[PDB]
């Protein structure tokens, strides 16, 4: 009896979206949306249709429409997904100077990043991967171990966050971190 | 509004949509996707075929899994002769009644000559490694066969004389051009109609491009992870159409050549390739709904006045002429409120998207009952800044409402004594 358009939405935090509630009854008693998000009704001549401008959506939200058709109050809900690039991507504090043969451990911190379902992180040496895992927890902790060989004396080491919105229709966004060049001696 | 006169910009926007389609296709594998039907194999036949001039194509030039029949592309299409019957009723799509479709499929779209692509044998296309050229063969086949069908059925479902009127020749050229544009949205996964045939047809397409991405990989491929896009192989299918669109249109010119009109909307019969494929599909069906509606109102209005000519030029208030005019004024109203019910969902869906582009900011993507939100609001957003109307509260741009769009770019001339889609003798 009640419909909603659109249905699944993915928008950046701080933006706006326009959702519409409509009913089959053409004189329903009441009609509106129930969400804690700041709305601003836009006045249109539709008596079975109302539109709302939801501003500054910062997190995931699932609002629902209610319209009062004489056949019984009907409900229909939408699903909003928020996305943003992670705030802080950083490697563990380590000294530049390393002697040959030592076992080296490298951690990469990933603060934030949403949605974490489509967000993965990669630990790189120049442009070669070593481990590739999704981001879990905040800050997302990922580690790998490398044995110090002196043929990579001065080689750059960095990690990179990688969120793809390709299946939902958008682009993939990525972030490189600070490069750490190890200085092998001995 | 429907003051000053506003410019016509439908061709200007699809032109920018054409520029963007080329530039991002040349970034990827545009050149390695150019095809000609003469370079494919059909029926697992390696014998020389004469497909240099594509007009020489026949139904045997097809990878149809059946092809025991005589009808190749138009098999099982319009068995009731209602494709161009003037004033025929439009239908709704099928999917789960979630976000109900305001998509109203045109009659020529429902009876589209595509039986070859629906029963396509994916083996005979990719068994050789020339799937690109073996694909354009079946696309140009349905394109040339449907152009022959549309020009033929329109002249029969409306009984046109040998000196065809220029308004009907323009009505056919647009109908053919609307068919060329719908085909492009089929290849790219932009098609709105979700039928049992289309899903199986799209199932063959996904399999075919899955071999095509691996075909031109002969290493690094510009379509990394294109299988995980919606629609699947989004970028690859979009690029493939841009490469061969001038040839799919050259295939139809083999059938448009016998229409003696070369100006107006038949300007593309001989010269050039049209830009209708880069105008969103929901809009091309809105103008076509407006055309068949104005063709339907002119019929019901002339039938009405033949029965009620008495009652306003002398009919008494209870005679046969009043009951004859009573049913005529109720039948005429029964038809219009039928169609305006479709127009209501159309005008309201158009309004939802135009204003959606003013508040939604960069990076906003939608997915729901229909796939085409993301492409629709992007068209308006680029349109709203070309006209300069992005402040929520402006009405100067006539494209603010659905009727205002048909005022600028639509071609509805035949509506009688009522040219109004905008507002802001029967009782004897
Ligand atoms: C993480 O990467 C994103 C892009 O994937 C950054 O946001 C972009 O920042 C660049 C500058 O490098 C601007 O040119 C773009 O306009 C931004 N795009 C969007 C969509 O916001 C983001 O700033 C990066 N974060 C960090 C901490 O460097
Ligand atoms: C993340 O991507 C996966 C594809 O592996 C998809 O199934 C899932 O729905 C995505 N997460 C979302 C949309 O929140
Ligand atoms: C990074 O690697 C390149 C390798 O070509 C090298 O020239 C540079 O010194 C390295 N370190 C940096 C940029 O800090």
């Amino acid at each position: 009896q009640t419909s909603v358009s659109p249905s699944k939405v993915i928008l950046p935090r701080g933006g706006s979206v326009l959702v519409t509630c409509s009913t089959s009854c053409d004189q329903p008693k009441l009609l509106g949306i129930e969400t804690p998000l700041p709305k601003k009704e836009l006045l249109l001549p539709g008596n079975n249709r109302k539109v709302y401008e939801l501003s500054n959506v910062q997190e995931d939200s699932q609002p629902m429409c209610y319209s009062n058709c004489p056949d019984g109050q009907s409900t229909a809900k939408t699903f909003l997904t928020v996305y943003w690039t992670p705030e802080r991507v950083e490697l563990a504090p380590l000294p530049s100077w390393q002697p040959v043969g030592k076992n080296l451990t490298l951690r990469c911190q990933v603060e934030g990043g949403a949605p974490r379902a489509n967000l993965t992180v990669v630990l790189l040496r120049g442009e070669k991967e070593l481990k590739r895992e999704p981001a879990v927890g905040e800050p997302a902790e990922v580690t790998t171990t490398v044995l110090v060989r002196r043929d990579h004396h001065g080689a750059n080491f960095s990690c990179r966050t990688e969120l793809d919105l390709r299946p939902q229709g958008l682009e993939l966004f990525e972030n490189t971190s600070a490069p750490y060049q190890l200085q092998t001696f001995g | 509004p429907c003051d000053t006169i506003y410019p016509a910009i439908a061709n200007q926007m699809a032109h920018q949509m054409h520029e963007d389609a080329q530039t991002e296709a040349s970034k990827r594998g545009l050149a390695k996707l150019r095809a000609d039907a003469k370079q494919g194999i059909y029926k697992k036949n390696r014998k020389p075929q004469e497909l240099s001039n594509i007009c020489n194509i026949t139904l045997q030039h097809s990878n149809d899994s059946r092809n025991g029949n005589n009808g190749g592309a138009c098999t099982g299409k319009d068995g009731n002769n209602e494709r161009f019957k003037i004033g025929t009723e439009w239908k709704i799509g099928e999917k789960v009644e979630t976000t109900d479709t305001d998509a109203y499929i045109p009659p020529r779209r429902q009876h589209m000559c595509t039986s070859n692509l629906e029963n396509l044998n994916v083996s005979w296309v990719t068994e050789d490694g020339k799937a690109i050229h073996s694909l354009l063969g079946d696309v140009q086949l349905a394109a040339k066969m449907d152009a022959d069908e549309i020009i033929k059925r329109y002249k029969k479902h409306n009984t046109l004389t040998d000196p065809i009127q220029q308004k009907d020749q323009e009505s056919i050229c647009r109908a053919v051009r609307y068919s060329f544009a719908d085909l492009g949205d089929i290849i790219r996964g932009r098609d709105l109609w979700e039928h049992g045939d289309q899903t199986k047809l799209q199932g063959h397409l996904q399999i075919i491009f899955g071999k095509i991405k691996e075909e031109i990989k002969k290493g690094n491929d510009k379509y990394k992870g294109d299988e995980k896009n919606n629609p699947p192989y989004k970028q690859l299918r979009e690029d493939w159409w841009e490469a061969n669109r001038h040839q799919v249109w050259r295939a139809m010119q083999c059938e448009l050549k016998n229409l003696k009109k070369s100006n107006g909307d038949c300007h593309y019969n001989s010269r050039g390739t049209p830009l209708d494929d880069y105008i969103p599909q929901r809009l091309r069906w809105m103008v076509e709904w407006a055309e068949w509606f104005c063709k339907m109102q002119s019929q019901e209005y002339d039938k009405l006045m033949k029965q009620c000519s008495q009652c306003m030029s002398d009919c008494r208030k209870g005679d046969v002429n009043c009951t004859s005019c009573e049913q005529a004024c109720e039948e005429y109203k029964k038809k219009i409120k039928k169609w305006e019910k479709q127009w209501n969902k159309i005008k309201d869906k158009y309004e939802e998207l135009y204003l959606q582009a003013k508040i939604a900011f960069a990076g906003t993507s939608f997915g729901g009952g229909d796939r085409d939100y993301q492409q629709m609001v992007h068209f308006f957003k680029e349109l709203q800044k070309v006209t300069g109307d992005t402040t929520l509260g402006d009405t100067t741009s006539p494209y603010s409402t659905a009727a205002g769009y048909i005022h600028q770019e639509g071609h509805v001339d035949e509506c009688t004594e009522q040219t109004q889609f905008c507002k802001n003798a029967c009782k004897c």
